[PDB]
């Protein structure tokens, strides 16, 4: 599913609506539409999961709407706070993040992130992410890996969860590198890619799934940013 | 009757309780004078000519309103609580939402949105077995196309009120009771 969102520039003032949307190339049948909000210099954050329900802490001017393939995301009244890009994302078949729109204007659960920043090429970049406030071995969760580069966008890289024993799911672009594997002593779960390139130079989260929240990713990382230099 | 809606807590829309009330001085206009009411529908009998007997309990969305009646196509009405064509009863719903919602997000009352096949009238399913959407078998472990068949309702002090939970009392006739 190839995720197209419109517009890719916005730019309103304050008091105004601004109506997004976001196009699936086929019908996301299992419903999970997300809506995401990442202001500058900060981790996404959760706006709505599964089509129209919103997430913890969001105002009532964010609204989703949409099914199968046209989806729209309605802010009624703009705040200067609102200054941030907008992403989209889908579970089901696969798990595909949009293009974002740029909007310009004219909890309990803790989730920290830690390793080095700077990787030589060839070598193995490791970040590990501690988790406090919910299980690493939870029935109900799942706990992933996400970077971001302005090359590719946000691009999905994998996940672990522990249902009777540990499963893996990775995505293929970096499925023979990579690697997640879950600490239940220490409560965390750490990133593992074996030979890197200068392509893989990006900022990499780390965030929770709950299955029963639209399979969205709700909390996420600090956010490390790791560059692949010599 | 107060036993029924004057409950502390609600069961899940998958999950309906289902109270025999039996032996009983039943008064049917005992809550048609509370305006607290926003939903009153009867089907099978004239209300003001009332005067066993079940109670179903469950906490629904405000849209999933118009889906409990004979005859709705729906979320709820299809793979959690249908009803019958010749029903012989009422329906009762009223806003909760002062109560049903946490401040940091309610997720405790869930539904039914993946079942392979539409429900029988007063058929309850309690399975949690993962459903499967795609064509490889999922063998009871979820992933791509191995879906949870259950959904957590939102519920927060700031959502719409389509978006808001209503506790729905369905009360269903079948002279023990009068």
């Amino acid at each position: 599913i190839v995720l197209t969102q419109s517009p890719g520039t916005l730019s309103l003032s304050p008091g105004e609506r601004a109506t997004l949307s976001c196009r699936a190339s086929q019908s996301v049948s299992s419903t999970f539409l997300a809506w995401y909000q990442q202001k500058p210099g900060q981790a996404p954050r959760l706006l709505i999961y599964g089509a129209s329900y919103m997430a913890t802490g969001i105002p009532d001017r964010f609204s989703g709407s949409g099914s199968g393939t046209d989806f729209t995301l309605t802010i009624s009244r703009l705040e200067p706070e609102d200054f941030a890009v907008y992403y989209c994302q889908q579970y089901g078949s696969s798990l595909t993040f949009g293009g974002g729109t740029k909007l310009e204007i004219k909890s309990q659960v803790q989730l920290q992130q830690s390793g080095p920043g700077l990787v030589k090429p060839s070598q193995t970049l490791s970040l590990t992410c501690s988790i406090s406030g919910d299980s690493v071995s939870s029935n109900s969760a799942a706990w992933n890996w996400i970077r971001q580069s302005p090359s590719r966008g946000l691009e999905w890289l994998g996940r672990t969860y522990y249902r009777s024993k540990w499963y893996n799911d990775y995505a293929g672009t970096v499925k023979s590198r990579i690697a997640i594997n879950p600490d239940t002593s220490k409560n965390q779960f750490s990133l593992h890619l074996n030979s890197v390139t200068p392509e893989d130079t990006a900022v990499y989260f780390c965030a929770r799934v709950i299955s029963v929240a639209g399979y969205a990713f709700d909390i996420w990382g600090q956010g490390t940013m790791v560059t692949v230099s010599s | 009757f107060g036993e029924v809606f004057n409950a502390t807590r609600f069961a899940s829309v998958y999950a309906w309780n289902r109270k025999r009330i039996s032996n009983c001085v039943a008064d049917y206009s005992v809550l048609y004078n509370s305006a607290s009411f926003s939903t009153f529908k009867c089907y099978g009998v004239s209300p003001t000519k009332l005067n066993n007997v079940y109670a179903d309990s469950f906490v629904i969305r405000g849209d999933e309103v118009r889906q409990i009646a004979p005859g709705q196509t729906g979320k709820i009405a299809d793979y959690n609580y249908k009803l019958p064509d010749d029903f012989t009863g009422c329906v009762i719903a009223w806003n909760s939402n002062n109560l049903d919602s946490k401040v940091g997000g309610n997720y405790n009352y869930l539904y039914r949105l993946f079942r392979k096949s539409n429900l029988k009238p007063f058929e309850r399913d309690i399975s949690t077995e993962i459903y499967q959407a795609g064509s490889t078998p999922c063998n009871g472990v979820e992933g791509f196309n191995c879906y949870f068949p259950l959904q957590s309702y939102g519920f927060q002090p700031t959502n719409g009120v389509g978006y808001q939970p209503y506790r729905v009392v369905v009360l269903s006739f079948e002279a023990t009771v009068c």
